[PDB]
C-alpha cells in the first residue's frame, strides 16, 4: 500500500494510532503483521509555489 | 455449640463464596476492576492488556 503523508504524521500509520490519517484516510487492524516503510521525498514532492 | 460441625461447615463454604465474590473488586494491576470503565476509558489495544 503506496501513499503520500505528512512528516510528522508517519507516527499515525501503526496499530491502534488515532488521528485525521488513521480515522480518516487509512486504518490499521489492531492484528496487524506486516512492515511500515517510510522515507522524505522533499526533493521530489515539493514545488516551490 | 452442640452442632458446630455442620456450622463449621456452612461458614467455611458460605467464606469461601464470599471471598470469590470479593476478589471481583480487585483490579490485580489494572486501572479499576470494572470492565465497563476500563472499555469506556480506553482504547482497545489497551483495554486489551
Amino acid at each position: 500500500d503506496s501513499f503520500v503523508i505528512r512528516g510528522d504524521e508517519v507516527r499515525q500509520i501503526a496499530p491502534g494510532q488515532t488521528g485525521k490519517i488513521a480515522d480518516y484516510n487509512y486504518k490499521l487492524p489492531d492484528d496487524f503483521t506486516g512492515c511500515v516503510i517510510a522515507w522524505n521525498s522533499n526533493n521530489l514532492d515539493s514545488k516551490v509555489g | 455449640s452442640a452442632l458446630g460441625k455442620l456450622q463449621d461447615v456452612v461458614n467455611q463454604n458460605a467464606q469461601a463464596l464470599n471471598t470469590l465474590v470479593k476478589q471481583l473488586s480487585s483490579n490485580f494491576g489494572a486501572i479499576s476492576s470494572v470492565l465497563n470503565d476500563i472499555l469506556s476509558r480506553l482504547d482497545p489495544p489497551e483495554a486489551e492488556v
